RNA sequence: AGCGUACACGGUGGAUGCCCUGGCAGUCAGAGGCGAUGAAGGACGUGCUAAUCUGCGAUAAGCGUCGGUAAGGUGAUAUGAACCGUUAUAACCGGCGAUUUCCGAAUGGGGAAACCCAGUGUGUUUCGACACACUAUCAUUAACUGAAUCCAUAGGUUAAUGAGGCGAACCGGGGGAACUGAAACAUCUAAGUACCCCGAGGAAAAGAAAUCAACCGAGAUUCCCCCAGUAGCGGCGAGCGAACGGGGAGCAGCCCAGAGCCUGAAUCAGUGUGUGUGUUAGUGGAAGCGUCUGGAAAGGCGCGCGAUACAGGGUGACAGCCCCGUACACAAAAAUGCACAUGCUGUGAGCUCGAUGAGUAGGGCGGGACACGUGGUAUCCUGUCUGAAUAUGGGGGGACCAUCCUCCAAGGCUAAAUACUCCUGACUGACCGAUAGUGAACCAGUACCGUGAGGGAAAGGCGAAAAGAACCCCGGCGAGGGGAGUGAAAAAGAACCUGAAACCGUGUACGUA
């Protein structure tokens, strides 16, 4: 099972979002939400929206295993607009 | 329609066309401006009829 | 003279409707025809509470070219072509295969 | 750890590649112009409209009559509301007619382009207002009047012709640049080129010999070929560039010149009828079933049909047998160009004669200027006149008269082939593929620039079929994404023609202070 959440043509610089996301790679989703709650970076809001959308899509489609959900992949593509992409799965 | 009214004399045609223009055209435009008359077929019919009658009365008489 | 008009029995030659007969109700000016129960489509319409929304997916009919449908006659049971013949005071269409009159 | 090595995943893609509701260049025809009865082009309205192309003009996406067609249409963009009738008065196409706003040559006047202010006659009247026609322009023709001047003339009025400008080309003339070659350059080619005007034109001009020869000849004008890229010209350099002669399209020479004769004799333009051929809406016009893949067959296969029709186009990929069409056979209520036989007013047949174009040619006479200041030097008139013959005067030609012949004041006039397409109708392109092709394939002379004139771009390709991701969820009631569904296909998703690297991130395995 895999979950994908992406936002295209974000009104933010690609490098800023990349460096904000790099601070979150490898951290648990449950702890990632807490980390992003108090994060003051501008890209923090958009990455929080992306991850909440990802978990919502997983709940709509996936049956369970959200609690152990882990942030597997996170990246940003240059658009200067940016395209954020996040892949989350239990394994 | 195209030919039935042709044989009518000028006086009655003038009377009916002036009647239409003064009363029913005004009523129809007022109704349209008020938003009623959801069906516009009557508007087209009356406008075309008044156009026909006014176009006539010149070739029939005096020409 | 229009070879195809309202309420005409035809059979679709191609388009997943080979040999299935139908009755065209009208013909579009662009060369398309509308035959009920021949080509069903699943149109996804935008809901609107007013104007009697059909409700969700609409199982409607799509138009097909006249070329894909050939007129059918019960005289021989097979679709054929059509010609024009002069009657006493009018021109009328007639089938082929011994020239059945419509 | 951080790089390097490559692999996969993608995105920035944009090298390359296919097409077009588009251009460009040619071939054959009409037109080769319109209009005060108001040209084109603009301003403003006419749609159930928020807006547009086209149509139209307060009667306004339309009108009356006559034909073909007629069951879908009410033009579409681009859907929706609402309509009529469906075999003859829905509607569509065409022929002929009526309205046809304002400005605009723009015309009663004014005025600032879409603006304002009037008069006369005709009507009408609710005796307040409203509609119809006319009211710029100069001369000429005819008429009524007509001064200074008796008539006349000018002048006042009326009816008719002549132009109120635009538009691609050329005929002939007038003038009239720059640039370039000449190693730069005074002259010159340049170039009579850019440019403006004049008469009417679709063709025009010219169109019939004292025009050429050289002792013999073709004999109206124009275009083209050889002649010939030759002779010749040219600081004989660059470069320019013949003629004669012989052939293709064409090939009509008459007429007023005045008298008679016999004449309304063939011919010419105008003016009715009938026929044929086009325009002018259109009619008919052949042929496949099954099997298997294939998104869908027009694709592979079998057996059959017409072919005077296998030219072409559309139909989920390649169709003679699906359709539209082609060839072929037909058709016009009314208008309509072209040919004839054909009714009639006039010019108007043919023979004899000279007439042979008079103050005409030539001769001239002083000038200015013809670019020509006589330089190689010729042309206009004048200051003017003698002034021939009357095709009997000659006519110029290389042993004087050369032998020879001419052609000169008849013409006027005369059609043919011939330059070109602003625009229209039909056909073609081994011409191009959106920075090409037109500047403009897309609502392109469009955004925009520019007072105006004028200048002036970028932007094409979804899906055969929008049948356009119903629905649900998160999200901010947005944007965006995920499930589901349609769609063969969504590694076709409205940012939708195939789409490699360069460039940016993720994972994969190797070594890596």
């Amino acid at each position: 099972m895999e979950t994908i959440a992406k936002h295209r043509h974000a009104r933010s610089s690609a490098q800023k979002v990349r460096l904000v996301a790099d601070l979150i790679r490898g951290k648990k989703v449950s702890q990632a939400l807490d980390i992003l709650t108090y994060t003051n970076k501008k890209a923090a809001v958009l990455v929080k929206k992306v991850l909440e959308s990802a978990i919502a899509n997983a709940e709509h489609n996936d049956g369970a295993d959200i609690d152990d959900l882990k942030v597997t992949k996170i990246f940003v593509d240059e658009g200067r607009t940016s395209h954020i992409t996040v892949v989350v799965s239990d394994r | 329609m195209k030919a039935k009214e042709l044989r009518e004399k000028s006086v009655e045609e003038l009377n009916t066309e002036l009647l239409n223009l003064l009363r029913e055209q005004f009523n129809l435009r007022m109704q349209a401006a008020s938003g009623q008359l959801q069906q516009s077929h009557l508007l087209k019919q009356v406008r075309r009829d008044v156009a026909r009658v006014k176009t006539l009365l010149n070739e029939k008489a005096g020409a | 003279a229009a070879k195809i008009r309202r309420d005409d029995e035809v059979i679709v030659l191609t388009g997943k409707d080979k040999g299935k007969r139908g009755k065209v109700k009208n013909v579009l000016s662009s060369g398309k025809v509308i035959v009920e129960g021949i080509n069903l489509v699943k149109k996804h319409q935008k809901p609107v509470p007013a104007l009697n929304q059909p409700g969700g997916i609409v199982e409607k009919e799509a138009a097909i070219q006249v070329s894909n449908v050939a007129i059918f006659n019960a005289a021989t049971g097979k679709a054929d072509r059509v010609g024009f013949r002069f009657e006493d005071g009018k021109k009328v269409r007639f089938f082929k295969s011994n020239s059945e009159t419509i």
